[PDB]
């Protein structure tokens, strides 16, 4: 199951 | 920018036996960037119905793909894989050797 | 035995030819189970192993939503990295991302990962403590600082240690026929003459799962490492793997050489000889 939170570089 | 040459292996799914259905595979790996051109050849001509695996990559970030098509080998038909990529000046052709 | 789940994402900018190409794939050990391709017609996360096909519409709808959210963050990332590296709008660039978890042979959490590369090189990686970041580039520091301040590691720690391994365990149970199987290598040798005074002995391992395998040659029981041609383990296309190893055997010397095969599927390691 994918990670559910947005990550931006 | 980083550019890594594809390694190429051309081979069948099952041990090749004339008159028995099989899959001809061209495995390309270790390459960067991901744009690559891969064709399967039957007696020198591009085979039209050729599928590929979903792009993925190894621990060192280099990509790998399997290109494949259903075929039935015969004594006389020759097969090969032809690859072009930014690291290759001209298309690299690897012949199928029913022994590699 | 030990198991892993990993997701792999590739986003490639295509200046003048639309939105970035985005591909996501998920694996449990060496078995692919999901895919998303932004160029495909469905626009959905899709099954790639039979055991995941029975998960149901809540799963597929929610994994389609999450994977599209990952696409969009990489779309923004390409623009961010171009700025960071003072790169032109003309060139195509690549972001890659991998995350996931390992469990040990007790099926307890063992290790977690979350890492990025830009144009083929390490950009940023979560450290093994899941609390700190490794960042080599100057440009990458900006990301590290942003992430330290937003407590991204803490959020990632909770996922990798909890959700990630719980869902790995669910998959292991649901795909037990596929994932908890081993296929032992089926082996053989071939012999081909180079010339009159030497020949190539090739030891083959076919139809094995998982991919990890050791194939070596010895000559009078001495390892022949420098003189063995070994090819990369390759997929057969049916979920199994293939590998070979060859030595050049001068005339009358076939009996000196043994090929040694180690693999989880074997009840004991094999010693093969041409005879």
């Amino acid at each position: 199951l994918l990670f559910g939170y947005p990550v931006y570089v | 920018m980083i550019q890594r040459t594809p390694k190429i292996q051309v081979y069948s799914r099952h041990p090749a036996e004339n008159g028995k259905s099989n899959f001809l595979n061209c495995y390309v790996s270790g390459f960067h960037p991901s744009d690559i051109e891969v064709d399967l050849l039957k007696n020198g001509e591009r085979i039209e119905k050729v599928e590929h695996s979903d792009l993925s990559f190894s621990k060192d970030w280099s990509f790998y793909l399997l290109y494949y098509t259903e075929f039935t080998p015969t004594e006389k038909d020759e097969y090969a894989c032809r690859v072009n990529h930014v690291t290759l000046s001209q298309p690299k052709i690897v012949k199928w050797d029913r022994d590699m | 035995g030990s198991h892993s789940m990993r997701y792999f994402f590739t986003s490639v900018s295509r200046p003048g030819r639309g939105e970035p190409r985005f591909i996501a794939v998920g694996y449990v050990d060496d078995t692919q189970f999901v895919r998303f391709d932004s160029d495909a017609a469905s626009q959905r996360m899709e099954p790639r192993a039979p055991w995941i096909e029975q998960e149901g519409p809540e799963y597929w709808d929610g994994q389609t939503r999450a994977v599209k959210a990952h696409s969009q963050t990489h779309r923004v990332d390409l623009g961010t990295l171009r700025g960071y590296y003072n790169q032109s709008e003309a060139g195509s660039h690549t972001v890659q991302r991998m995350y996931g978890c390992d469990v040990g042979s007790d099926w307890r959490f063992l290790r977690g990962y979350h890492q990025y590369a830009y144009d083929g090189k390490d950009y940023i990686a979560l450290k093994e403590d899941l609390r700190s970041w490794t960042a080599a580039d100057m440009a990458a520091q900006t990301t590290k600082h942003k992430w330290e301040a937003a407590h991204v590691a803490e959020q990632l720690r909770a996922y990798l240690e909890g959700t990630c391994v719980e869902w790995l365990r669910r998959y292991l149970e649901n795909g037990k026929e596929t994932l908890q199987r081993t296929d032992a290598p089926k082996t053989h040798m071939t012999h081909h003459a180079v010339s009159d005074h030497e020949a190539t002995l090739r030891c083959w391992a076919l139809s094995f799962y998982p991919a990890e395998i050791t194939l070596t040659w010895q000559r009078d029981g001495e390892d022949q490492t420098q003189d063995t041609e070994l090819v990369e383990t390759r997929p057969a296309g049916d979920g199994t793997f293939q590998k070979w190893a060859a030595v050049v055997v001068p005339s009358g010397q076939e009996q000196r050489y043994t090929c040694h095969v180690q693999h989880e599927g074997l009840p004991k390691p094999l010693t093969l000889r041409w005879e």
